RNA sequence: GCUGGGAUGUUGGCUUAGAAGCAGCCAUCAUUUAAAGAGUGCGUAACAGCUCACCAGC
């Protein structure tokens, strides 16, 4: 629901690194 | 444990490796390094990677030979499977050549005499579409 | 019913945003095994974590 990279599309996914 | 099936020389992707390995405190960043540095010497093959995650925000991973349904179809001379095995004959493998695979496969497979290990490769031939040939 | 196995040869050919049993069609293999599903299922956006089949004891 509330994540980070994680899914391929709701919202979130990833992005740090 | 996690087992799992990434492409020699690029790992990075969110989607793919990103929760798989995340969900189990995994660092990403740690991981696509570390794995596309050591094999960066088989670039462009795609091999099993075991890792190992502890309590601890470290882990190990360790690399695997290519699977036989790769090795099948290479050696028969096809990119892709057949959609229906017992259908649709595509490509064929001769009694030699599936001792061949059976011998470069034998340290990973559980079978304990030859014939036990060329039986194994014949029956992921004829669920694949290869017919065998003596 | 209870205590613990329930992986290996692979994420079977693979397709979607992603596919890595639980979407999708034939397949449905063989190990070795004490005995062990190319798997009945909940669940995440999927994985997962987990569930029985079977087993070893009871």
């Amino acid at each position: 629901i509330a994540s980070a990279s994680c899914t391929t599309x709701i919202c979130t996914c990833s992005c740090s690194s | 444990q996690i087992k799992l099936q990434l492409p020699a020389g690029k790992a990075t992707p969110a989607p793919p490796v990103g929760p798989a390995l995340g969900q189990h405190g995994v660092n990403i960043m740690e991981f696509c390094k570390r794995f596309n540095a050591e094999t960066a010497d088989k670039a462009g093959m795609i091999l099993p990677v075991v890792i190992t995650v502890y309590e601890d925000k470290s882990f190990t991973f360790i690399i695997k030979t290519p699977p036989a349904s790769f090795l099948l179809k290479k050696a028969a001379g096809i990119e892709k499977g057949s959609s229906e095995p017992k259908r649709k004959i595509v490509g064929k493998v001769t009694r030699k050549q599936i001792e061949e695979i059976a011998k470069t496969k034998m340290p990973d497979l559980n079978a304990n005499s030859l014939e036990a290990a060329m039986k194994i490769i014949e029956g992921t031939a004829k669920s694949m579409g290869i017919e065998v040939v003596d």
